[PDB]
């Protein structure tokens, strides 16, 4: 529904498989295929 | 013969006497359309002769009376005839193809219709729209095949000559195509048909090779797409398949073939194409043109032509096949007059089920209007027939063996010769161990540059009775300086074009000249397809070799020892003396050439240049603009010293000082054109200076050296050294599409200004420095170190900051994710249309384009990847893709044209929000002084919670929120 959509896109489920596919479709020529992949706030990332 | 096949075969003839042979006339030999369509077609004349033909032959295969003699001789002399009145159709208009075969307009092609009893002129050459490469194609390639199979004036020879000159320049011509219209949209616009194309390589081939692996070229990119307004053509099996045969690659004619049936092919035939609307129900009859809103009304609904499934059946006989689901599937012939089937030429949706055949797609009956019979499509049905009951082969109807081309073909071994300019540069390879012979040994073979190859050329032809004047001036490349010539009895063999062209900086470094070979290489190990064995001759000349002179350079060694050891340029070399050579080349015979501040006043300025040469030459831009080619008072002129200046940091090598003044002296590529045609042919659109969009002015047709060359000029607006980098990295484009095109996927509108904007930035970060002292040691780079920078941008390779350096990377080279614009033809359904920085892309397009057009792809690139920063725009590029993406779980539609760059931008908003409180320094968000976007964003990896196309699908949610006020989402 639009407001999941709006605060977490990533969690749920069918979406993100979605998120994730497309950010290969468009970014696996430059594929752990991890770093098409950003978990952490760069703050954390940042930390060390 | 006559127990049980001469009487079918009588029937036959009965069948083409009654449906081709009695229309043909006594005087010209030439067939109307029909009788409605009094005027006679080039191409529909040619393939309705190509029933009389084949009977003819079949007729002689069982000729050993006197009356089937007489009826095989009938049937050959009339489709000499015919050939014959299309020849004085063409001769007649020997104005225009001398007009054509150097200035290739619309205005100077040779006309498609002729007067059937005078093989006169019926309409002007504004009211047809004459060019169609396809049928002089067509009838040059029947003439060939005819011709080799026994079918029998000088002029005439030289007037065909002319022709394959005329046919010659198809893969950079515009063209009005088989089906007389240009483009879709039908507004008289002269567009590159991949059938001509094909069908120009096909006669080419049958009757120089450079042109044809250039027609090869357009081919391969093209297809299985047909032209630039077109997803697919039904005349593209006139290419893959008979008669042209055109396409070697096995794949591709599959899916070609595929294409047409999944699309166009329906219970009536096959559609000529998608929204053709030839003789719908929904066109207007009177009106010559189409409005381009019109189109989507002929979608669903197009005319099915039962002649594309004539096509359908002779592959299928030429090929071996069960493929007589397309035969027997042609009950769907007119009569059965007294039984003759009369092929029809297409079939129309009845007026009334038209809802229904666009809501169901290939259901509705329909009915059959338009030429009955058919005679192009009635002659190819008979001519099947022919070929399918056994009374004709594919060898009789194919003698020059066009049918072979599918078959694969093997590597060729390339014969390089390494000649020695002078007798000390052979003694230096020697001490080296490459065993040459100089140019003088290699007598009496003279070795002479391309240029007199290409002059030579234009001395074939050449018929002053009939004003007709040679071949015009082209480029050949290392297919044409490949083969050995026999010119008054002595071999005469030709350097490639990148040796004798020493006008630009490119052939001063020899690393230069190595990567031009290896590329020429690369190109002949894959496109020489021609009797004998390719032979490059290689002379090494002084400037190949060292600083001291008592060596040679590095790389130039070291390519030839490669070559020596076999393998250069992906391709197997066999190094030796040329005189070996002889026996196994193709030693092609040209026998046309037998005989027979203060102080205005600038007195003493130039006064301090009398040796940092920086400075000198510095100077010498004032004195060029404000004093280029005036007076120095000491014996000298502006443009001498510059040219010494040129020269002196030639000498040196320090490169950007030779890119300076090369550029303030206004150096141009001499074989930039073909740089440009080469990126052209294989369906890339060119942009060229500094992006913002005026600037970039983009280079959708082939153009003219020198108008080339002055859209590169004012691209640069008077900043000088990015015209000269324009042109060198187009040149490096060729040469790396022509070597390794995989590199140039999922690429179709090369950015010049951008790419060179992406290698500063990666000498900035690599060797890192400064962003601006990168932008000037890009200046000092080599042309092949910068090559090599260009290979670098292209396949990625490096010699927390990463992910803004690849958005950067991808941006510039304008890489496009595969399907992206299937995708954005499926979202403008849905919404009104999409917004980048102002510029709509409205839906109105696809009411015009079909999904797969590779123009709906030039629409779309021209409002989207305009945005002059790189990333900008992958993320512009990103939020479409996840308006693709919600778009299906959505379930409405908005009625707003949808801006990108908001949903970027909500999209940024939302992260500074996140970051912050996630918890983030204030100041590791940085805006960008360009974009307003923050770097950290650029930084964010694609997926994640935190990824930025999350942040996108968090911001496209809250943008379309006020337009959609409800979201019934799925
Ligand atoms: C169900 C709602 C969403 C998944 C939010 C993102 C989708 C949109 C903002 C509209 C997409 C529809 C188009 C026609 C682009």
């Amino acid at each position: 529904t639009r407001e999941i959509v709006i605060r977490d896109p990533y969690a749920l489920r069918p979406l993100r498989r979605l998120i994730d596919a497309y950010a290969f479709r468009i970014y696996g020529h430059w594929v752990n295929r991890a770093a098409l992949f950003e978990n952490t706030p760069k703050a954390v990332l940042l930390s060390l | 013969s006559r127990s049980n096949s001469g009487v079918r075969l009588d029937g036959y003839a009965r069948l083409v006497q009654q449906t081709i042979l009695c229309h043909q006339n006594p005087v010209t030999g030439l067939l109307p359309a029909s009788y409605d369509q009094k005027d006679a077609w080039v191409r529909d004349n040619v393939y309705s002769i190509l029933a009389v033909w084949g009977l003819g032959l079949a007729y002689r295969k069982n000729a050993d009376r006197d009356e089937d003699k007489a009826k095989a001789y009938e049937l050959e002399q009339s489709v000499v005839k015919l050939m014959r009145g299309l020849l004085h159709c063409m001769i007649r208009q020997v104005d225009k193809v001398e007009s054509f075969k150097y200035s290739q307009s619309t205005k100077d092609s040779l006309h498609a219709k002729y007067n059937t009893k005078t093989c006169a002129t019926v309409v002007g050459d504004d009211q047809w729209g004459h060019l169609q490469l396809d049928a002089t194609s067509v009838y040059l390639l029947f003439l060939a095949q005819m011709t080799a199979s026994g079918l029998h004036s000088l002029d005439e020879v030289n007037f065909i000559q002319n022709l394959v000159f005329y046919i010659e320049a198809a893969y950079k011509t515009a063209d009005f195509g088989i089906w007389e219209r240009g483009d879709k949209t039908n507004q008289g616009i002269s567009e590159l048909n991949a059938s001509s194309v094909g069908m120009a390589k096909a006669a080419l081939e049958a009757l120089l090779a450079d042109e044809v692996q250039h027609c090869q070229s357009i081919l391969n990119s093209l297809l299985p797409r047909a032209s630039t307004s077109k997803e697919v053509d039904a005349s593209l099996l006139s290419v893959v398949s008979f008669p042209a045969f055109a396409v070697e690659d096995s794949q591709l004619v599959e899916l070609t073939k595929q294409e047409i049936i999944t699309k166009l092919q329906g219970r009536y035939g096959c559609c000529r194409f998608l929204r053709d609307g030839y003789k719908t129900p929904k066109e207007d009859p009177n009106r010559l043109y189409y409005e381009p809103a019109e189109l989507k009304l002929f979608e669903n609904i197009e005319c099915e032509w039962p002649l594309f499934w004539t096509y359908f059946i002779l592959d299928g006989v030429f090929s071996g096949n069960a493929e007589q689901v397309q035969e027997y599937k042609e009950a769907l012939e007119a009569v059965l007059k007294n039984g003759v089937p009369l092929l029809p030429e297409l079939y129309s949706v009845p007026p009334d089920r038209v809802d229904e055949e666009y809501q169901n797609p290939h259901t509705v009956d329909r009915v059959p209007m338009g030429k009955l019979p058919h005679m192009w499509g009635q002659s190819l049905y008979i001519l099947g027939s022919l070929m399918a009951e056994g009374f004709l082969a594919p060898g009789e109807i194919d003698p020059l063996n066009r049918r072979f081309s599918t078959v694969p073909k093997p590597d060729v071994v390339v014969q390089v010769s390494i000649l020695a300019e002078t007798e000390e540069i052979k003694t230096i390879l020697k001490d080296k161990g490459i065993y040459v012979e100089t140019i003088a040994e290699v007598y009496p073979i003279r070795v002479q540059p391309a240029r007199i190859l290409s002059h030579i050329y234009s001395s074939l032809g050449c018929n002053n009775r009939m004003k007709l004047s040679g071949r015009p001036y082209r480029h050949m490349g290392v297919l044409g300086t490949s083969k050995l010539y026999d010119i008054r009895k002595t071999i005469f063999t030709f350097t490639p074009q990148f040796i004798d062209q020493q006008q630009f900086y490119l052939a001063l470094d020899n690393k230069m000249i190595v990567e031009m070979l290896r590329t020429d290489l690369s190109y002949l190990c894959s496109r020489w397809r021609m009797t004998g064995q390719p032979t490059i001759t290689f002379p090494i000349s002084h400037s190949m070799l060292d600083e001291d002179g008592t060596s040679l350079n590095s790389s130039i060694l070291a390519a030839l020892r490669k070559m020596q050891d076999g393998y250069f340029g992906g391709a197997r070399v066999q190094t030796g003396k040329l005189s070996e050579f002889l026996t196994t080349s193709c030693c092609t015979h040209l026998s046309f050439m037998d005989p027979g501040s203060g102080e205005v006043d600038f007195k003493a300025l130039v006064l301090q240049l009398k040796e940092q040469a920086d400075i000198l030459y510095m100077l010498y831009t004032m004195k060029g603009p404000d004093w280029t080619e005036l007076y120095n008072e000491r014996s000298a002129t502006v443009r001498e010293l510059l040219t010494e200046l040129y020269g002196k940091v030639g000498e040196i090598r320090h490169w950007g000082l030779i890119r300076y003044i090369s550029g303030i002296l206004r150096k141009k590529v001499e074989a930039l054109d073909e740089a440009c045609t080469d990126l052209l042919s294989h369906q890339k659109h060119l942009t060229v200076g500094l992006p913002p969009e005026p600037r970039e002015k983009t280079i959708s047709a082939p153009l003219p050296y020198e108008a080339l060359t002055q859209l590169i000029d004012e691209a640069s607006e008077g900043d000088m050294s990015i015209s000269i980098l324009t042109q060198e990295i187009m040149v490096y484009l060729a040469m790396y599409m022509r070597t390794q095109p995989g590199l140039f996927a999922e690429m179709f509108r090369l950015r010049i200004g951008l790419i060179i904007q992406v290698m500063a930035t990666e000498l900035a970060h690599s060797l890192r420095c400064s962003a601006e002292e990168a932008t000037e040691g890009l200046m000092n780079l080599s042309p092949s170190a910068m090559k090599n920078l260009l290979h670098h941008i292209l396949s990625g390779k490096e010699f927390q900051g990463q992910w803004q350096r690849r958005r950067r990377l991808d941006g510039a080279l304008n890489r496009v994710p595969v399907g992206f614009y299937q995708k954005v033809w499926k979202v403008l359904q849905k919404c009104h249309g999409l917004s980048v920085e102002g510029f709509v892309l409205p839906s109105s397009t696809t009411r015009e384009m079909t999904p797969g057009e590779i123009k709906f792809s030039v629409h779309v690139e021209s409002v989207l990847n305009r945005v002059p920063q790189p990333e900008y725009r992958q993320l512009l590029v990103e939020a479409i893709l996840v308006l693709t993406m919600l778009a299906d779980i959505e379930i409405h539609s908005i009625g707003s044209i949808i801006a990108v760059e908001k949903i970027v931008h909500i999209a940024n908003d939302l992260f500074l929000q996140e970051q912050k409180t996630l918890g983030a320094d204030d100041t590791m968000l940085a805006k960008d002084p360009a974009s307003g976007i923050c770097t950290l964003l650029y930084d964010s990896a694609p997926s994640g919670r935190f990824g930025t196309m999350t942040y996108l699908s968090k911001a496209a949610a809250t943008y379309v929120q006020e337009f959609l006020p409800h979201s019934i989402c799925a």
